[PDB]
């Protein structure tokens, strides 16, 4: 009987029961409206706030998802989580619903049965306590943890995510957002016909909604913790940035993503949303019109389209407008032109695997000569042609050869894979902790070590991109899932509930170590750079691959 | 008639310390004060960011008249209630905001001073550590009343007689009540 | 009455008693005549054999130093061992007598054909002697016989006009002639001609190496050691010596069109004008010294070792870990650091010395310890590291890498403790040449003059240690035979094998790869 | 004849390795061999450089003819006695001499054949590792006998006589007497 009236009306809830010895059960809102549909004269348009319905709504189901297209190979591997992309068909099936109305979302709420006041006033009414009181059974609001799901801003869904465990874990509320992807959500013109930003501006409003509501549920509107991975882990960073995040959420997480790398923000909004329109006939001199037309039809048609952008960019995803995003993020966080907010940033081991698991072989290594090629299509794509190439190649090369092993393949392979690890994750992530230690803002970076590999994954790769994400989610503790299909082990068990635990002792708190205790998780700051290498054997250490993240911070953009 | 303190012979201070894992920054900044003095020159209320960062944000009185100088990343912005003086021992309620580069000042009710500095100007206010109130170490120390201060939503001078836990009154500041 | 008879006549010699109980005696044979005093028509020419005397020569006081310059501000002290730089005074002691007539060398003989150990001496190739070296304590210790060698220095011996008016090279042919005289004779002493082991520091490092890449050389030594020294460091050979030697020609009237009569022009003046004579190269380089004459050294030390142009020698070399302190020294305040703006400079005008934006900027990056970014005490000691690697560490490895892959056994060595002086700052490594009073086992004989540094127990058996490898590697070509102590595990480039000596002695991997390489294989071809 | 080994019915093998810690390099070489055969083509004796350096130096019967090719690092230089049949059963010496690219050889009371290649060419034979002696692993075993072998002062065949460590015996082969 989980009914809760919102300022826009009473939503149904559906309790789910878990299958864990120890954890208790979750009251979970699926299919919440947050925002009025994005449909017609409102496509291509900043989210209206939904319209108040009188009866009771069963968010009790999943809502439509956002309409993407899921194809293999015209999706991009090097850059979605190793999960996402070897298990497409058991994503098919979250993703096969689709319609254009997918502003939702998904509130996971973990109820006990314990009954602290709600007794006393069953003996006694006549007492202020009760007589007019405000106190609740599970007394005391609960923080918020609001995760952004980032593949490539072209397709996903926060339904993906199962909040449930790290809700009922660290008795917090779990929130999994749906915003505006592919076209639909980020076609810019380049100015005022198309601003694009829309699906940031969704996220925003989810935030609106959840500020404004979350007190019903229990929430507390002002301990909000807005955590995201992969490009999701880009706009939790994109939303720090934004001035329209203003009171709206108060620590941020970033995992494995960052608003600096070559693939978080569309350099070139238009040149793709004309190509688009090409591929529709709608390429008419004036934008406005462009943009007019590309309205009326019918968003399959849209989202049915093949624009590749260069390798390791993106072709549809955030601008920068100077609104939503004020202005290119690497200057706005060198002037520290952003809020406070208590920050937790971390990568992986082994990031780049899906970068290299070409070239690979039998025996496993990587050619001199396989390697010298991957460093030459790694520097034309994404630092371009002339001006200096072989000064950058020849560095680049000379950085990645581990010198003390430079014959064996296998050393070899491990250096390759780091370079795409410590360019697109590493390097971005590193100076981001350092750019807001220094502007005052709490800051936490962890490694991650820990894996667990399937029958897909090589069995020399260690933590791949996006490995993180089931014990953030605490997958481990309800045994393996179909998408998350490893035979999770006690070791893993005993991970994912310390991460668990940080995860949401941040939202509690903003500081990973406090209240429920576990090796303390010591501070980040530019002085000592001090992380904590989450792994089987933990430790907080120091200078996380600093004279890498420093040759492409300090020394590369020298070499042009 | 706000929390009004006294600042006296030689002088004093009171002192907001925002602890460290809550440093604030901010975009605008709202900041009200009631005031009785003579002096020709003090520092009444100084906000300073954490060590390293330049940001910084100074109420004070220049030759009679009332101003607010502050630095939030490129440079020091004056604003100035220029022809008036405010050191007549009377009571004053001077309301000063900030956006951005730009600022606000309104002495009492007279015509509100707009200053808009020329040129590429930096928004954020950074880790406010802490508010210094009465100016005794600036260099300028502070000698007549002060009362209801109102600053980013924090009414200093109320939560200081309120024995606030991060509030230190080091001086010949003395509490009108 | 310590008396032997030689080829060239009877020579007898004297008998120090060592300044310690445990050592035992020593007969040495100073200023022995090796070769024909090379003054008149035979300056500029080759060494010659010397001639038999009827009597028996009093050989028992060094013989005079071959003519040299000696001055504090105008010897090149970054190029020089420190010892020396920190002791000129001391060291004029033993540059008193100038002869032309230098031609001589300094036996010492403990007391079976023992090994036979000579020392060439060299800190630019314009001074020095090996009557500075006492290779007293060295000898009955590991019982070798122990040979410190003159050789014509400065202008004297490396002029060359570039033809076959000056050759040059004669230094090096007089060091020749030595171990001409020495295979020859040394059995008369109680010496082994055929395990003869020729070992240097500084350019004396260098000479050594430039000994295995010339073929006069061949069947007069089997064994080398080179320390803190290469054929392949910047200094190690002069590449312009007729540009010098018209330079040099201006400064005493003999610049003339002909390069022939330019060469008998400065045979007839003195040889103290000549000497005493200003002139010196763009820094790190070289007026006079070695030269590429086709004959003696057929091509460059750089070119003849990758296409492994030398015999297999039992080769042992190495370097100290603070090589390069006097070029860092000069810029170090009282917190006993150095400024980033100091830093950026140094490397600059390192690059304008040597070497354009983006070489400046990558050397900058590479010697900045990011775990330790701020701290100008970090700044300093990778900043020392800098030259410490390009002109000693580079050129070490690479010539370890070329020897032991065409078939040499190569040992290397890191030498890591330096003796305890308050004549050098008290934050500094190992200096160059700091190796030097270890090998000659002087804490075995307690502080000298020359090394004044207070010397403690673990010096001394620091010195044992290490005399024991050095000798050791004379006798068999191998430091761990025969003599008992952690193995000495042969260097190759596999995983570049090394000794890392010190108070904790110990065998380790790829000494310094990361930074080695980037002046091997990233900085040659970068333009 | 000093030391004769017979090669009899398809052939053998002697194959002498220098031990590790002292392979020697050189700039000239000496190498002497006694010999008696009836084959065309066969390979006698082959000295090898160490895993890596392509170094070589090989006495083979080519076309009936003795000579020798051998190669220090620049070009592969060929020296045979040209004029004369050589395996023809009786009992001949034929002596090799190498200095540096340069090389001369004789057979017998014959004149003797002085090869010198046009062109800068290096002098070192590196590393030395293996002499062979047979080449039954080679294409062409030697089939006839072998007498008195002198490789720099190396008497081979007499070391394998006397039982020496380093050689090995495999294949037809015998001892004489
Ligand atoms: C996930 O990992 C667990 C932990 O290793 C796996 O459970 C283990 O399964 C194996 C068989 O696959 C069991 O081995 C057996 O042991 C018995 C004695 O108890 C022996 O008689 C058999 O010869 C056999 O080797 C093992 O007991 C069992 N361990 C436990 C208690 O968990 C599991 O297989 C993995 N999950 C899956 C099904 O993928
Ligand atoms: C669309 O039309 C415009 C204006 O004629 C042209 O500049 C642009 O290149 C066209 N786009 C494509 C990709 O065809
Ligand atoms: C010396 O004189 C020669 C011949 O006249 C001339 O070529 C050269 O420039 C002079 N060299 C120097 C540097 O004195
Ligand atoms: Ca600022
Ligand atoms: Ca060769």
């Amino acid at each position: 009987d989980p009914l809760v009236t919102t300022n826009f009306g009473k939503i149904r809830g559906i309790k789910k029961e878990l299958n864990n010895e120890i954890l208790g059960p979750v009251i979970q809102f699926l299919g919440v409206p947050y925002a009025a549909p994005p449909t017609g004269e409102h496509r291509f348009q900043p989210p209206e706030p939904p319209s108040p319905w009188s009866d009771i709504r069963n968010a009790t189901q999943f809502a439509p998802v956002c309409p993407q297209n899921i194809i293999d190979g015209r999706l991009p591997e090097v850059m979605l989580p190793v999960w996402f992309t070897n298990n497409l068909d058991v994503v098919s099936s979250y993703v096969q619903d689709q319609s254009e109305d997918c502003l939702y979302l998904n509130i996971y709420v973990p109820t006990e049965d314990v009954k602290r006041i709600s007794k006393e006033c069953a003996r006694k009414p006549g007492k202020k306590i009760c007589r007019k009181g405000d106190i609740r059974d599970s007394g005391g609001p609960k923080p918020v943890m609001v995760y952004i799901h980032g593949g490539s801003y072209m397709e996903g869904t926060g339904n993906l995510y199962d909040g449930s465990v790290l809700a009922s874990y660290g008795n917090v509320i779990v929130i999994t957002v749906n915003y505006r992807l592919g076209v639909l959500g980020f076609l810019s013109t380049g100015d005022q016909a198309a601003k694009g930003n829309y699906g940031l501006l969704d996220l925003i409003q989810a935030l609106r909604w959840t500020s404004e509501n979350i007190g019903f549920f229990g929430g507390d509107p002002l301990r909000i913790t807005v955590f995201g991975s992969g490009a999701g882990g880009s706009c939790v960073n994109l939303l720090t940035l934004s001035h329209y995040s203003e009171g709206l959420f108060q620590r941020a997480i970033a995992q494995s993503g960052t608003a600096l790398s070559s693939w978080a923000v569309s350099f070139q909004p238009a040149k793709y949303a004309r190509i688009l329109a090409t591929k529709v006939g709608c390429n008419v001199s004036d934008t406005v019109e462009l943009v007019e037309c590309l309205q009326k039809k019918p968003y399959k048609e849209l989202v049915d389209q093949d624009v590749q952008p260069a390798r390791y960019h993106i072709a549809f995803g955030p601008v920068i407008d100077g609104d939503v995003i004020p202005d290119d993020p690497q200057i706005l966080m060198e002037q520290g032109e952003f809020l406070n907010y208590d920050i937790m940033l971390g990568v992986n081991q082994g990031e780049g695997l899906k970068f290299v698991e070409n070239i690979v072989d039998s025996d496993d290594g990587v050619s001199a000569s396989d390697f010298d090629f991957a460093v030459s299509n790694f520097v034309d794509n994404l630092y371009g042609y002339p001006e200096g190439k072989d000064v950058l190649r020849e560095t680049i090369k000379f950085m990645y050869t581990d010198w003390a092993d430079r014959h064996n393949p296998e050393t070899r392979r491990k250096t390759l894979l780091a370079l795409f690890t410590d360019h697109q994750w590493v390097a971005p992530a590193v100076a981001t902790a350092d750019l807001h230690s220094n502007f005052g803002s709490p800051t936490y970076f962890y490694a991650f070590y820990h894996h667990c590999q399937t029958d897909q994954v090589p069995a020399w790769a260690d933590a791949a991109h996006g490995d993180e994400v089931p014990y953030v989610l605490g997958i481990p503790m309800i045994g393996p899932t179909e998408l998350f299909p490893c035979n999770f082990s006690k070791n893993d068990v005993m991970l994912s509930a310390v991460v668990m635990t940080y995860w949401t002792n941040f939202a509690k708190t903003g500081d990973p170590n406090q209240p429920v205790p576990q090796v303390a998780w010591t501070r980040y700051s530019q002085k000592d750079q001090l992380y904590l290498h989450i792994g089987l054997k933990p430790r907080v250490k120091e200078h996380y691959r600093a004279n890498k993240v420093n040759l492409w911070l300090e020394l590369v953009p020298h070499l042009h | 008639s706000g929390t009004t303190y006294i600042f006296s012979k030689g002088g004093g201070q009171i002192t907001y310390k925002w602890p460290p894992n809550d440093r604030p920054s901010t975009r605008a900044d709202r900041l009200a004060i009631g005031f009785s003095t003579v002096q020709k020159e003090a520092v009444l209320v100084r906000v300073d960011s954490s060590s390293g960062l330049g940001d910084y944000l100074e109420l004070h009185i220049h030759q009679g008249k009332i101003g607010v100088k502050f630095n939030v990343g490129t440079d020091d912005i004056a604003i100035e209630e220029s022809n008036a003086i405010i050191n007549d021992g009377k009571y004053h309620v001077v309301r000063f905001t900030r956006s951005g580069g730009n600022a606000t000042l309104q002495v009492d009710s007279w015509p509100v001073i707009e200053r808009y500095p020329a040129g590429r100007q930096l928004t954020i206010f950074n880790s406010q550590a802490t508010i210094i109130i009465g100016g005794k170490e600036q260099g300028q120390p502070f000698q007549g009343q002060l009362s209801g201060l109102y600053y980013n939503g924090l009414k200093v001078l109320n939560m200081a007689a309120e024995n606030d836990a991060n509030i230190a009154i080091v001086g010949n500041v003395r509490l009108v009540g």
